[PDB]
């Protein structure tokens, strides 16, 4: 059995960033981190793998040699397995494409669960996981903050978490891809005989070949939206 | 040509949102013959005919489902079914968690343009243009959708200033794809 | 960046003579320096200078033996010995670009003397308010010019010191003021009644300071033009104005300030009952008579509030005492537009306590390389970063374990923080609850911000607040290299007491009526209509849950068996401390401790 987790690392800008051609900003106010959302995302598929006795938890990003980073925070707070796609013609992929990417992984890793967080915390699309969800075919739910699953069901039970605060349930036929939300559970932290351990891990590389895919498959030539302009408002 | 506005509701009750979606659309029509119609989606999405018949709406479609409120199968479907057979420019959503749940599937599968939690917009000749935040909303962020003939937009709420008034859309029924969600609302909390 | 509306405060000004670079202005304040830390004393304004600060001064400085504070510690220039040693200090503050006062002080029978033995001389005989043993000689009129030209003598002896600065310093109710103000002065010759007699005095020593070294240095006042007692001493209204009016052309600034020395805890406002700015509505009074620069302290330590008072034609400078002890570099950072990195004096006055004990040196606490800058030569904002990759797990994340890693990571260790608590502060979350201590926050407050400040910098570091309590195996298997271990302290939950050191037989507050100030500050746990505070603690627990309970409407007794509120006779807070609590009918049994507890009842007993 095995839940695959959908993980990104995202920037944080520092003051006062500066606009650089003006379709970004300048990459030295940059600071990358595991965005928020899938520490409680990570953490629900620990939750699961932790209720019963056999599931491989395995986070999966896209992009750049950065992005280890994360992932190895990921292996120290519970993953299995981290596993990197990439390729420099994914540069600027959109989220309707990093959904096409992950899908491929997402076959190759035959999960029985994915997990995505419920937007990311720099461009806060707020369609990543929900892309995968199509490109798969699965069923979907969006904002999830109370899973119950136990490995190999046919069926899950979870709650949307409405605007003002309104609670809904769900009945959810799985293997489903689910996007997690604030609060759903308190994320561990990582002890540091934890992310010393956690260093000696492989990240194992994927390249867009071993996924079926090609650069013309990817990057924002073949996006949904392009960019204009960035501004400070 | 058209703008799509799918409006949401919950517990017997029209979101407010679903009138400034109207009033975005109408808002950035290229021209007064182009058409605003706008979709309700609910076993007794008619109960709303009466709210939605306001200044603006030119066509309301009604469309029943399987669900009372939202489902995400449900809804999918039934709006690739409206656009499909509206042919229009542009669609607008609520950014809503209704949505998270299904805008991005419906542009995954088609590759319409597609962005979210839009909080501008605007015609430059006839290029559509939106504006989103970015970094955890630190700039604002302009994009276009080159070539796109439709283009789906989730539109920030408390933004776009609704119309005032009455109205008379045509208003038609048609029913939701019968396809089985593969989940199933129990209770709210 | 800079928000551009502080630009003004970084405006220069013209004193006399003089030119301060800009606004912020340290205004003379004791650190238990004087002329006898001769390193402590240059250390620690410099680095204000370096800081950023304008002009930096001594603390009151005597001079001549006659005014000696022992057993405070004022600074002195009485002799070539006193201007080697402040010289330390000016050479110092120079090297950076500020400038050096140095206060010129003697203060008649508020001066005990308790060194120099010698006789103190005044407008009239009396003795002290504050010093109750302590009686002066009236001066006669030889008595009026042999002072006097002390001043000259130790203006002077100032500029052979290389002061850019000098003062007559009349406030806190010392010589100057004492003619002035009626409650002193029962003198009927000419420098008695009128009030150009009562002034005659000072507007006097002024004129002989200005001749002296006038063309080389700006003559600044104290002067304390509202004494808050009303009606028979200083009032601004009434000879305030009109005092800064006789004086004007005098002077080179007014530095002005509310109070007596009896309670200037009202010039130096607790927190726990003053909030910033609160001088200034005396404050204000100033500008609209006189025609030269004036600063008026009131802790004063947002650039927001800051621009207020300036652009409002309140002050023209920006006079601070404390918060400079803070944050020695609060205008860089102001400057700097760093706004967070500012730390921020939370009015707890213990920087107070130790001079007003009468001899330790200051200490503080927020700031706490403050009195630690020459001696154990820590710079506030300057680390040895480590030169290995060694790592540090700290249990709790109160005060201490929180400096632990503000400053290790400053320093450029991995750092682990983790505490139980949701968040940063250990017991200073419920003290700030406390009525009154709610700006006692801010020391966990600028924690919180630099730790968030400091992860992000360092990689491997972490905070993790709603932990499980570590165990010692969690701890030993954790993997840092080494461990602070910060855990902290309760109350007693026994009746375990300073008097006996055990504990009081039926003290258990487990039981359903006894409390710890945990369970009524937690607010859980039910209390009744009667309610005593017994009470072995000399420091603010007690009067303050006191306050909390009855203003919550119980019927309140504190039976003390030491001196309730000891501590806080010497940060200033204890008059209005009392007041508030005579306000609130709170009934106080001192010198009276207790023998055994039972249900509803305790046995309590007179310790003489
Ligand atoms: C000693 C101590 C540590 C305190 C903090 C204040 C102080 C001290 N000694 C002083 C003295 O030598 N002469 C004098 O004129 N003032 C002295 N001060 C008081 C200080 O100058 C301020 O008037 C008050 O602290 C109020 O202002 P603020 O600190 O809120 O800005
Ligand atoms: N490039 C990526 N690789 C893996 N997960 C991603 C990627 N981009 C977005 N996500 C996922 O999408 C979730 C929601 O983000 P979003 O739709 O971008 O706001 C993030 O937690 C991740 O779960
Ligand atoms: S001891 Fe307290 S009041 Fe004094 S300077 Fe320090 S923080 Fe401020």
């Amino acid at each position: 059995m095995k839940i695959l987790v959908a993980v990104k690392q995202t920037a944080a800008l520092e003051e006062d960033f500066e606009i650089r051609d003006g379709m970004d900003v300048d990459e030295d106010f940059m600071m990358y981190d595991l965005n928020e959302w899938d520490d409680f995302s990570l953490e629900e598929a620990m939750k699961i793998k932790e209720s019963s006795d056999d599931v491989e938890v395995v986070v999966v990003s896209v992009g750049p040699d950065r992005v280890d980073e994360s992932l190895r925070k990921c292996l120290a707070k519970g993953a299995d397995r981290a596993v990197r796609v990439w390729d420099d013609a994914a540069e600027g992929s959109d989220a309707i494409v990093v959904g096409r990417i992950l899908t491929e992984v997402i076959k190759k890793e035959a999960p029985d669960m994915v997990f995505a967080g419920v937007q990311s915390s720099d461009q806060a699309y707020a369609s990543t996981g929900i892309s995968v969800a199509s490109y798969l075919n699965w069923p979907h739910a969006a904002v999830v903050a109370d899973l119950q699953y136990k490995p190999g069901d046919n069926k899950a039970v979870i709650r949307r978490e409405l605007e003002g605060g309104m609670l809904q349930e769900v009945e959810i036929n799985c293997p489903a891809v689910l996007t997690i939300q604030l609060g759903i559970n308190k994320p561990r932290y990582a002890s540091l005989r934890g992310i010393k351990q956690a260093a000696t891990k492989p990240i194992e590389e994927v390249s867009l070949a071993d996924i079926g895919l090609s650069a013309n498959d990817v990057g924002a030539a073949q996006s949904m939206s392009r960019v204009r302009r960035m501004y400070i408002p | 040509s058209k703008i799509l506005v799918i409006a949401e509701h919950r517990r017997n009750d029209l979101r407010p949102v679903s009138l400034e979606l109207i009033g975005a659309a109408n808002g950035l029509k290229k021209s007064g013959e182009d058409k605003v119609v706008v979709a309700v989606i609910g076993s007794q999405a008619d109960a709303f005919v009466p709210a939605l018949s306001v200044n603006g709406v030119d066509e309301l479609v009604v469309v029943k489902g399987s669900s009372i409120d939202f489902d995400p199968d449900v809804f999918e479907a039934s709006v690739s079914a409206l656009i499909a057979a509206h042919n229009p420019s542009v669609v607008l959503l609520p950014h809503s968690v209704d949505s998270l749940g299904y805008a991005s599937s419906l542009a995954s599968k088609t590759g319409y343009g597609f962005a979210t939690d839009v909080y501008i917009v605007e015609y430059q000749g006839d290029e559509l243009v939106a504006t989103r935040g970015g970094y955890n909303q630190k700039v604002n962020v302009e994009v276009d959708f080159p070539g796109k003939s439709t283009v789906v937009l989730t539109i920030r709420p408390s933004v776009f200033k609704p119309l005032e008034g009455a109205g008379s859309p045509v208003v038609s029924n048609v029913d939701a794809p019968s396809v089985q969600s593969r989940s199933q609302n129990k209770d709210y909390v | 960046a800079r928000d551009p509306k502080h630009d003004i405060l970084f405006e220069p000004i013209q004193i006399g003579p003089k030119t301060l670079r800009n606004r912020f202005y340290q205004v003379p304040h004791c650190i238990g320096a004087g002329s006898d830390k001769p390193g402590f004393q240059s250390a620690h304004r410099s680095v204000k200078a370096e800081g950023g600060w304008a002009a930096l001064n001594t603390e009151y400085c005597s001079i001549n033996p006659e005014s000696d504070d022992t057993h405070r510690l004022s600074a002195r220039i009485w002799d070539e010995g006193d201007v080697r040693n402040l010289k330390a200090m000016t050479d110092e503050v120079h090297k950076y670009g500020a400038l050096a006062g140095v206060e010129l002080w003697y203060g008649g029978a508020h001066a005990p003397n308790m060194e120099s033995r010698a006789t103190p001389r005044g407008p009239s005989q009396y003795a002290s308010e504050f010093e109750t043993l302590s009686y002066c000689k009236e001066m006669d009129l030889s008595d009026i010019a042999q002072v006097q030209q002390f001043y000259v003598d130790a203006a002077k002896r100032s500029r052979d010191a290389g002061f850019d600065i000098v003062y007559v310093y009349g406030a806190h109710s010392y010589l100057p003021l004492q003619f002035l103000n009626p409650y002193y002065n029962k003198r009927t010759d000419k420098y008695g009644g009128s009030l150009e007699n009562r002034a005659r005095f000072w507007l006097e020593t002024l004129e002989k300071v200005k001749h002296a070294v006038g063309s080389d240095c700006a003559i600044a006042t104290r002067f304390g033009v509202d004494t808050v007692y009303g009606p028979g001493q200083i009032e601004a209204e009434v000879d305030g104005q009109k005092f800064v009016e006789m004086a004007d052309s005098l002077v080179d600034m007014w530095d002005i300030t509310i109070g007596d020395i009896a309670e200037w805890g009202e010039d130096a406002g607790p927190s726990r009952f003053y909030q910033q700015g609160h001088t200034i509505p005396w404050v204000k009074l100033v500008k609209q008579v006189s025609k030269k620069p004036v600063l008026g302290v009131g802790r004063y330590t947002d650039p927001e509030k800051m621009i207020e008072i300036v652009t409002k034609g309140y002050a023209d400078i920006i006079g601070c005492a404390r918060p400079s002890i803070a944050d020695p570099f609060l205008p860089q950072k102001v400057e700097q537009g760093r706004y967070d990195d500012i730390r921020v004096c939370i009015g707890c006055n213990v920087c107070i306590s130790r001079w007003e004990i009468g001899g330790p040196p200051m200490i503080c606490t927020q700031n706490a390389t403050a009195g630690e800058e020459y001696r154990r030569g820590w710079h506030p904002e300057k680390f040895r970063q480590t030169k290995n990759k060694d790592s540090v797990l700290i249990v709790g994340a109160g005060p201490s374990g929180s400096e632990a890693a503000r400053v290790l990571m400053e320093s450029g260790y991995t750092v682990h923080l983790t505490d139980t608590a949701e968040k940063i502060g250990g017991h200073l979350n419920q003290v700030a609850a406390l009525p009154g201590l709610g700006e006692w926050s801010y020391h966990r407050d600028y924690r919180e911000t630099q730790i968030t400040k400091l992860l992000k910098k360092n990689k491997e570091s972490q905070l993790a607040l709603g932990q499980k309590p570590m165990t010692a195996d969690d701890v030993l298997q954790y993997g840092a290299d080494k461990v602070i271990i910060a855990t902290g302290a309760r109350w007693n939950t026994d009746g375990t007491n300073c008097l006996t050191h055990d504990p009081i037989p039926g003290a258990d507050a487990s039981l359903p009526d006894q409390l710890t100030p945990e369970q009524v500050m937690d607010g859980k746990k039910k209390i009744g209509k009667r309610v005593v505070i017994l009470n072995a603690d000399t420091y603010f627990m007690a009067p303050s849950l006191a306050e909390k309970l009855a203003t919550a409407g119980h019927e309140v007794t504190i039976v003390s068996g030491v001196h309730l509120a000891n501590y806080m006779h010497f940060t200033l807070e204890y008059p209005n401390m009392m007041r508030r609590l005579h306000e609130l009918h709170v009934e106080e049994l001192g010198d009276h401790f207790c023998s055994r507890i039972e249900p509803g009842r305790m046995e309590i007993y007179n310790i003489w």
